[PDB]
């Protein structure tokens, strides 16, 4: 179990940690989140009471360092920082616990939700999508655009998701125009999996990371990326069986966790109806199809 | 963007552009089998690729052999269309390649776009106009070269005959679409109008009769009358 202490809470903010969230009042004595499960990535995120635009937060992994939060009154936001003095950090964490000023990561033992949402997400791959190599943790917010979005402006602040484009030379072999456009198997298996991602776990990890950024920050380019990676698989006639079964589990838990009120902007009608009902893999997502129909039959 | 009544004069500027109509690429007759089931028999078709400014028509004949042993032929026809249009552009010198290709049916956009990936600066555009290019096989000389073909073949025509020696592209295109609209709505009456008078002949190297200017006025009015009559009939107006 690990801890992320907070120096203070000067402004009223809703704090999230993974799928959980707490309201903290201006200058409320709040000093951190304890009992954070080791072994997974985590995201701590913020939405100020005064600005319900710009949700923002930090992906991190406690195995990589001692991290803490501090409000910056110049930049006006809660910043994550690393403490290199291991003794000074245990000292702060112990004194704040002694004073019981820390919330406990509220995990139910039966619950594998966070594991299921982050199964393939690795901190080292996050840091290649959010490039800021002086920090071990990664900032994401509602407004950050992706590299593909930038192509159709500040590269330091971009989400470097892998570019997927069904009408590109990369996706379409000369002489196999019709075959490759209607059956993206080549694009998925040779170009993307063997070429770029190297294996299905890295692919699933980016897909899961894209979903979580869309859910937690309403990041629109992330939502586009999540749907593109689903569509690429579903529009491929030849997919490893282990990938289809794992995709069905991944999507089930994503749909399960989504806020009902957000299904309108977070779920692309065309992609889902094509994947569930038209695509090569219409019959391979039984759990995902069953939960989509019982929870969002309108979208379909 | 899409082409509509508003941006209609763009067709006659000096940016090279082609219309592609795929409506006659995959043509079948439907018949009964011995067992009483229904079957199709393909006949020869054509891609209708037209430069509306110059009248140059690239009639690519689609021989029935193309379909041999293929499934989902109506879908394949769209990709074959795009393959052939793309090969046509490749065959043209750079300074003759179009800057835009306007497809008459929106289903052609993705196939042509994919086939044209090598030409990113050629814009593939849909249209909202209800162009009558399907009636191209009502033009006797075009129907004849298509049906006689024994193999894939490209045949070039000027669909405006020599009209451009006397009228502008805009007017030439209006006449062509009027003639074709009429042929589409009532082929027999349209063809009667065009050929009634035996003294007005079709040059060997033309598609339409050699009307004088005044006779074209009379023809065009007769085609207008035809089209309005048929409309009244269709809707009981």
């Amino acid at each position: 179990m690990n801890t992320v202490p907070f120096t203070s809470a000067p402004i009223e903010v809703t704090i999230g940690i993974d799928q959980y969230s707490f309201n903290v009042k201006e200058n409320q004595p709040f000093h951190g989140i304890k009992d954070i499960p080791i072994g997974h990535v985590h995201v701590i995120h913020f939405q100020h009471a005064d600005n319900s635009s710009m949700r923002y937060g930090y992906w991190f992994d406690c195995r990589m360092g001692n991290f803490y939060i501090q409000y910056d009154p110049k930049d006006g936001l809660y910043k994550m920082m690393e403490e290199r003095d291991g003794a000074k950090f245990e000292n702060i964490v112990h004194n704040f616990k002694e004073r019981q000023m820390m919330v406990s990561y509220p995990k139910i033992d039966e619950d594998d939700t966070w594991y299921n949402l982050t199964e393939f997400v690795q901190m080292d791959k996050i840091r290649k999508i959010v490039r800021k190599d002086e920090n071990q943790f990664s900032y994401v917010d509602s407004s950050m655009t992706t590299v593909q979005e930038n192509e159709l402006s500040d590269p330091a602040h971009s989400l470097n998701y892998t570019v997927i484009n069904f009408k590109s030379r990369e996706a379409i072999r000369p002489g196999h125009e019709m075959e490759d456009f209607l059956d993206k198997s080549y694009y998925l298996n040779t170009v993307m999996l063997q070429g770029i991602f190297k294996n299905s776990s890295n692919y699933f990890g980016e897909l899961q990371f894209a979903f979580l950024n869309a859910m937690f920050f309403g990041n629109y380019g992330s939502s586009l990326q999540w749907h593109a990676m689903i569509e690429l698989i579903c529009s491929s006639a030849t997919v490893p069986k282990h990938m289809l079964d794992k995709l069905d589990e991944i999507l089930y838990y994503q749909i399960k966790t989504l806020p009902e009120q957000y299904s309108d902007i977070l779920l692309n009608e065309r992609v889902w109806n094509i994947c569930l009902y038209s695509s090569f893999q219409k019959n391979s997502l039984h759990n995902t199809e069953k939960i989509m129909e019982n929870k969002y039959p309108e979208l379909l | 963007g899409a082409m509509n009544s508003s941006n209609y004069a763009e067709l006659f500027n000096n940016d090279i552009k082609l219309f592609v109509d795929d409506t006659n690429v995959y043509r079948v007759t439907v018949h009964k089998t011995f067992e009483g089931n229904v079957a199709t028999k393909a006949i020869n078709g054509c891609i209708f690729t037209l430069n509306p400014k110059t009248g140059h028509l690239f009639l690519k004949i689609i021989h029935t052999s193309v379909w041999a042993g293929q499934k989902r032929l109506s879908q394949l026809a769209k990709w074959k269309t795009a393959e052939e249009v793309s090969a046509l552009v490749r065959s043209l010198p750079k300074e003759e390649q179009p800057k835009q290709i306007i497809v008459t049916r929106k289903a052609m956009l993705d196939p042509l776009e994919v086939h044209m990936l090598d030409f990113p600066n050629i814009a593939i555009r849909p249209t909202e106009l209800r162009l009558p290019f399907s009636a191209a096989m009502s033009i006797d000389k075009l129907s004849d070269v298509v049906m006689k073909a024994t193999e894939p073949q490209m045949v070039l025509f000027n669909i405006y005959d020599d009209w451009l020696d006397r009228i502008s592209s805009y007017t030439a295109f209006s006449r062509l679409t009027l003639l074709l609209r009429a042929l589409k709505t009532n082929e027999e009456s349209a063809k009667m109008i065009l050929l009634s008078d035996p003294t007005i002949t079709i040059k060997s190297y033309h598609l339409w009769p050699s009307f004088t200017d005044e006779q074209w006025i009379t023809i065009e009015s007769q085609m207008r009358d035809l089209i309005l009559t048929e409309y009244g009939r269709k809707y009981n107006v």
